[PDB]
């Protein structure tokens, strides 16, 4: 039937307040200034090595993927901020490689793309940390994968942080190794010159590409060969595309130039085979009642003052309807069913401490969204975890442990949102990084730590204050100012979004407004995979 | 004879050929199962910036070079060499006829819009104009070695002469198999390599072209 | 009938020769440090902290291990050396934390034991990283997993270190959550007194222990209820045994004090109604013909000369046995068939440089392991790849990806053992770390890096001699050497055998005649699991 | 997307040219032939038969037909040409049989039709052979079979060909059987009189349907009653259709004239309760930009000289495009991308003799269209595989057997069409007979022998010019003819499409245009069967 009427989210807030005004003025200088870093971030290695890769009849990497995907098609790119400030000297703009999913023929692939105007497209620690983001995404979502090599090789400086362990750089092999044995199909596109480790990336690949006069495959360069040989040997006469299409036979596909190349990527791309089956129920898109500018009205900057998160609930779904779970008991955690695009998603938000009976309803919100099939967008607003003597003598500790495996042990979709700070352990029990959730976006207000500023320069403040007075020394005001501000300090600096999206902690601050769209299509590559049947541990009852 | 487009008929042109492309993503998504669902919509929504399309349009002889700014709301910014248009406009139906509705800096105006080809057709009532899409080069470019071990029975060309694509050059018989080679290239040999009687290798050029 | 006779290997080797007495002097000098330096990483925190872990009637770590596992049962200590000079001047013996495999009531389970001499239990970035592998060894292998708490929780100053990733602290609950909806079972033992984030690992437990007086557990400390509320209670009145098995219920048996903690430990693992099933076929086993102190000897110190390998596979199986495969073509690579202790193993080992006909040879014998479900022992002895413009133009890169394609798609039990030097990609194709092995170990004079010191120094000499060629300057012998010592001194100190397993990048520096020994005890760990399906991707042909 | 422009096969040949006129001319001559071998062909036993044949109210066998199929439907008989001058003086057109798959009641039926105009409806060897073919093209594409029951039973004096072996006649009631429990649905139509091994055609039927004073039934005859009991019975008193219908109950449906046999069989067939479902993904189909008259005038009729295989593809697929794989590394095997009528088809064809790097590019190829479930179609057109003593030194053995090895293991749907030569072991590794395709048909020029005429005289002239030098005899050029003279004969009649197309080696002489529209009917039935997924055994690397 689906024809009745229900009441709907929302609330139009008071526009004149001065509170309004602060909070939309101090959002506002939040959002300006990442757009200006990601317009800084967005040019790369420079005006020189710009000019030197246009010098060669190379596309810049940006207009290789705008020259891929489909015609006017959205591409999500993850992780921008990479590198951002993570290296002493070193100006790395996002990390040196650009990883996102796009739509190419129909499909969504994603597409890994090697910027050579940074470092010579060299490998830092933290490019090889995208990259396998980039490829367990892919991975986790049956996301067909697309490389374009223009790489240079490690960067030898770094070579322990690049080379040995299990999450280095060897591991991308391992990926396209297990993605070819699940029919994910690989393909390398060589449009620069991968040497010596980069080379099995195009080699491990199901189907190559490769272009004339620009695009050079060796295990062993002409430095290795005049030292180790004493044969001198360019990179055309070793490597080539002529080389390699015809008497070696490491490329499938040969390419003019670089139009050419992405024109051969799309018919490979259409001649896979694919054909994608959705398993859940779909209904008639519709639009949020109120717009975004009241999200940077609403959030606003401080983190000391509390919202509702259901004025964020009405602002990002279709129709701005919800149907709220258990909406009495333990109302610091919300939780409820709405739709996204179309999409079924069950929606859990906090709005302050978790209590045990908070911790309860989501152990039962995440048991009908896994028997039911249902995706899971979750939303971090979390400051702590209800201390007391009474809530310890209660067992608060084995509820949250509950809202943990039944989130851990979760087989749909898991979304993750951060709209303000996300701190301890209750960073665990709401899905944060290590619970491993399809997509982590944060929000440019957020703040992650393992505790406050104010909890740990306070718990410090009267640790210090308990065994001087077992001491007996004086500590005074100024003493306790001097123990504060380092603390403060310290957990205001790594507790940024910026710090925290410098490294793959999250797959990047996005804006507000854009929070909707977002979200969209996070769902849609998400839906490219089967959903498996939940089976969860023990509950500890 | 023929006068130049205005900057304005190119930004026609360029919005037509957009709005082509989007038809075609709409009749795709509607036999789609995934259907409703983002993508679809050929917005060129970017995360935190903005896209820009620089497509190339021949006007006549001349090529001009078009950036287009896919903005938020929909409309679009295009920049001719210099100079930015606000671009925005759809495509409408009169039983079997396709029509693009413009708004170019609020001036707003109707035309006809046939796409056959490569040639884009704008019918206004001040005029008619063809404006051409740039063909790239793989798609239309559509020198030989010996298939075997062989020896050549017949030759056929010598210097000075001129074949066209898909001629004789040779004949050459490898463990009782007649090979015709043939030219994929195209000009004016000048030298022949083996004389006929002699005995070619695998992947040994045949002739040349200076 | 299994009953014929069969040649075997081994070469009595030239005792009275200088070079094995050089050999052996060295190897001796390495295996004794080793010795000395574990003697003094085994007393853990120093006699301070032991006298004033002994005065609270605590068993110390090492004597909970020999009093929980089966009387004269061998433990296999994982990671020993983690740590090692890791922080600058903070010593931390073992990590931290103690792992290993052992036999507890005829089960073989993994044992974590939480050492509370070493900075109070506290969590370091390296006792997570150790605490991380020790788990995934247990999920690989099936194994049922102990934890012995007596934590103090993460270490403040390197928070950002412990924190947040994907790999950091949390992931140690979801490891909780997914063994137990897989049964494997997880014992949670409190000795000491986890706190707000290292209460979660009792309270995820399939079934718990705690100790009257002595064990403590809460999300929330007596100084963070002192500072949010201002109610002064003590340890044992907020979180004690008596308030948590009577009133909250968190934990399931009670005990008196350590021996009988320990004692209920095995009470519990007695009754999980766990029977070994091996699928692999065993025959009665044997010994090898030749002792390891001619290990000792043959192998040596020295990188610079080679060995063969075949006389570490007369001294490491059972008989001496060993049928060789493929055994004239391409014998830079040795690989055959053996077993040790009954168990039947594909050994692969190396011999030189990898040329195309080595990665051929191996690509088809680790097929035919995947194909009988035999298990796969790699021995690494790796200079590189060999170079040369004739090797490339071959298509040498193609049959390495072959090679690395098929280690990383098979499901069999592979076990790494680094036998001398292990450089660049040829450690991917040999299975190294990044492949997943069930366990890496490394001999004491092992190297690993991205390359040689003296390919690094070499290569760069050459490249600058070009490149100041083309400028004009004097390229001396004293800028050559002025270039030369800090690239070879880096990639010395950095590819040690104690700088990798200061991290957890191997599971450990052996000794090379227990070697023998220690491969059975892996091999019978990793017999617990049932042995999947291999399916390979695209073989690049 | 789908939309943009790609570029397209084929070559506008020179009609001008004489070579043209000439191989014009020879393949019209050859399709001409065919025309009218098949238009005698399909009379059958002759017009004194026919009359006596309708002179009992019967259908005739191709009318039968005609009436049973949907309106306006094309009918795909298989093997036209069974028994083509097999037999000395016995003339038995179509081998006695006629097999073909229909549209029944929008269901792809395969139909099998006793001629009883030919030698009484008796079962000669071919066709008991022709018949068990294509019950296994039912099996294989799980096509609901239906049999037109109008036999006389087994051909006495050829009673050892037709009786015992394991696919001789009682395999036919074999696979009745085990294609009624995989539900396959089997009707029978007794309109004749199937006789004591013929009556268990109808017994064995899921649904059965007979006529009266026309259809009779019975295990022993009346001349076997006579002799055995002595007791004269008639035919329709012993076995007719109402003591069928009523008494015994072997016969289900009961029809009064054979249209209304027809009429009821297509009634069963619509209450089937079978639904097609397609697990491959369709494109709107287009057409060949280049007529097929130029295929005649392209291809021709001397096996000497040698084309283009691609303008072959250029005129059987659909818009003449075609994305080409691995285009310039070993040009003497052409692999590509194709759709035929939306079908995704993975087309491999010759060019020459087979080197073993067209041996590497094929069992790459054909482990991509088993990655990605594409359907194969192999173009025979081979000539050997590359004789030297070089090419024996690199393993060109062992490239063939590994493209053999992934055509034998291969699971999709495979198609074999010989356009020329088909001799030797290359006929192996192009899917030839042996390996179970589908459908094979082929062109009315191809030859297919052991080796070739020239081939087997000339080794034969080298090998006794050999043995005589040996010997020391005079071995002229006369004795050379007599000695080349019967090699080329017989290797040149046995080598016929009549003599392999008189037995069931090949599916049928096609015409080269109808070509196009053949392939595209035998995909579609080859599309009625799910695809597994395929498993490759060991690659011999
Ligand atoms: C055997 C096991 C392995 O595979 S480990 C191999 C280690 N990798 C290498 O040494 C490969 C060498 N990299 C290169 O591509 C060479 O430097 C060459 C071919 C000369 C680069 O040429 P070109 O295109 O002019 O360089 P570029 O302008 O892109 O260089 C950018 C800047 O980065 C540097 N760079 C590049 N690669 C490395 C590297 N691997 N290690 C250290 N530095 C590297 C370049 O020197 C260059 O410096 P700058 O920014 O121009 O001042
Ligand atoms: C929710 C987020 C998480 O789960 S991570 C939270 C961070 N953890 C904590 O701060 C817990 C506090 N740790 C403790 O156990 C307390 O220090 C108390 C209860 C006082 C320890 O008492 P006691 O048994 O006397 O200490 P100890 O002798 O074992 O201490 C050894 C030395 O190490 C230190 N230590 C211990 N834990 C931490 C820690 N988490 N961060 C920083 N330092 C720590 C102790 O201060 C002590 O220093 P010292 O070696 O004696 O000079
Ligand atoms: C126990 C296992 C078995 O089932 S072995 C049993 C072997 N089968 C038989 O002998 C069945 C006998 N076949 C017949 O149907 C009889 O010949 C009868 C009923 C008389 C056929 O009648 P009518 O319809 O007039 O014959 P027709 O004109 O169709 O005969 C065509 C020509 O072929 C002959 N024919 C037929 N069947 C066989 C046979 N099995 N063996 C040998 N010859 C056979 C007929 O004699 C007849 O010869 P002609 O072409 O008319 O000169
Ligand atoms: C003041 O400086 C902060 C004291 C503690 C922080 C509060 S107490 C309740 C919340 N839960 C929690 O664990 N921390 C928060
Ligand atoms: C000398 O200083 C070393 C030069 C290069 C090292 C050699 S060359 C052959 C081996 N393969 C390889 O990649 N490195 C080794
Ligand atoms: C001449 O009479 C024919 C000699 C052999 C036939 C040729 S040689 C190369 C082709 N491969 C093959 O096995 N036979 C063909």
């Amino acid at each position: 039937y689906h024809g009745d009427s229900v009441a709907s989210l929302g609330t139009q807030p008071d526009l004149g307040s001065a509170l309004y005004q602060e909070n939309y003025k101090q959002m506002k200088a939040l959002v300006n200034q990442l757009h200006e870093r990601v317009e800084h971030i967005k040019l790369g290695g420079g005006e020189k090595a710009r000019a030197l890769h246009i010098s060669r009849g190379k596309l810049l990497p940006r207009e290789r993927i705008d020259n891929l995907i489909d015609p006017g098609s959205p591409f999500l790119e993850l992780s921008q901020f990479a590198g951002y400030q993570l290296y002493d000297n070193e100006e790395v703009p996002g990390g040196g490689i650009i990883t996102g999913i796009g739509r190419v023929s129909g499909v969504e692939c994603m597409i890994i793309a090697n910027d050579a105007t940074v470092k010579g497209g060299a490998y830092y620690p933290v490019t090889v940390k995208k990259q396998l983001r980039a490829q367990e995404i892919a991975m986790q979502n049956r996301l067909p994968c697309i490389y374009l090599v223009d790489s240079g090789g490690a960067y030898l400086p770094r070579q322990a942080d690049v080379f040995p362990d299990r999450d280095h750089f060897g591991r991308t092999f391992y990926n396209q190794a297990i993605m070819s044995s699940k029919n994910i199909a690989q393909i390398a596109v060589v449009m620069g010159s991968c040497t010596a480790g980069g080379a099995y990336v195009p080699a491990m690949a199901d189907e190559n590409i490769i272009v004339r006069k620009q695009g050079t495959i060796f295990l062993a360069g002409p430095p290795l060969v005049k030292a180790a040989t004493g044969e001198e040997v360019s990179a055309e006469d070793l490597g080539g595309a002529d080389l390699h299409c015809r008497k070696s036979g490491v490329s499938d596909h040969w390419a003019l130039d670089d139009h050419h190349a992405l024109h051969l990527t799309r018919k490979v791309v259409r001649n896979l085979n694919y054909q994608k089956k959705l398993d859940v129920t779909i209904e008639p898109s519709e639009e949020p009642l109120f717009p975004a500018d009241e999200l940077y009205g609403i959030v606003g900057a401080n983190l000391k003052r509390s919202f509702d998160v259901r004025e964020v609930i009405a602002r990002i779904v279709d129709g701005s309807r919800f149907t709220e779970f258990k909406a009495f008991y333990g109302d610091t955690l919300v939780t409820g069913f709405a739709r996204i695009f179309g999409y079924p998603v069950g929606i859990v938000g906090n709005n302050g401490v978790l209590f045990s009976e908070s911790a309860k309803k989501g152990t039962h919100f995440v048991q009908l969204c896994c028997q039911r099939n249902i995706p899971l967008l979750f939303l971090q607003n979390i400051t702590g975890f209800m201390v007391g003597r009474e809530y310890e003598a209660e067992g608060i500790a084995k509820d949250g442990a509950k809202m943990v495996a039944a989130v851990a042990c979760a087989q749909v979709p898991k979304i993750t949102l951060i709209i303000g700070g996300s701190y301890g352990a209750g960073n665990y029990g709401m899905c944060g990084r290590a619970y491993s959730p399809r997509f982590l976006y944060i929000w440019p207000n957020a703040r992650i730590s393992v505790m406050g500023g104010e909890q740990a320069a306070n718990v410090l403040a009267t640790i210090t204050k308990d065994q001087r007075a077992r001491e007996g020394k004086q500590f005074s005001s100024a003493d306790e100012a001097a123990l504060k501000e380092p603390i403060i300090k310290k957990f205001e600096e790594e507790g940024n979004p910026y710090y925290s999206s410098a490294r793959v902690w999250d797959d990047g601050i996005i804006d507000p407004a854009d929070t909707r769209l977002v979200l969209g299509l996070s769902f849609s590559a998400a839906l490219n995979a089967p959903i498996e049947k939940t089976d969860f541990g023990i509950f500890r009852m | 004879s023929r006068k130049a487009a205005a900057k304005e008929s190119l930004c026609q042109a360029a919005l037509g050929l957009i709005l082509k492309e989007k038809a075609m993503t709409d009749t795709f998504t509607l036999q789609a199962h995934d259907q409703f669902s983002p993508f679809s919509s050929s917005s060129g929504r970017r995360l935190n910036i903005s896209y820009t399309r620089n497509m190339t349009l021949k006007d006549g002889k001349n090529n001009v070079a078009i950036a287009v700014t896919y903005n938020h709301d929909g409309s679009y910014s295009m920049q001719i060499e210099d100079k930015t248009f606000q671009v925005l406009g759809n495509l409408y139906s009169e039983g079997d006829c396709t029509y693009l509705k413009c708004s170019v800096n609020g001036v707003a105006s109707k035309a006809k819009l046939i796409i056959l080809e490569n040639t884009i057709y704008l019918f206004s009532k001040e005029g008619s104009i063809e404006i051409d899409i740039p063909v790239p080069k793989y798609l239309s470019s559509v020198g030989p070695l010996a298939p075997m071990t062989g020896t050549i029975e017949k030759v056929f060309v010598k210097a000075g002469d001129k074949v066209k694509a898909g001629d004789s050059l040779m004949v050459m018989i490898a463990m009782k198999m007649e090979h015709t080679i043939k030219s994929p290239k195209d000009g004016t040999v000048k030298k022949v390599f083996y004389r006929e009687g002699a005995q070619a290798n695998r992947h040994t050029p045949l002739v040349e072209f200076e």
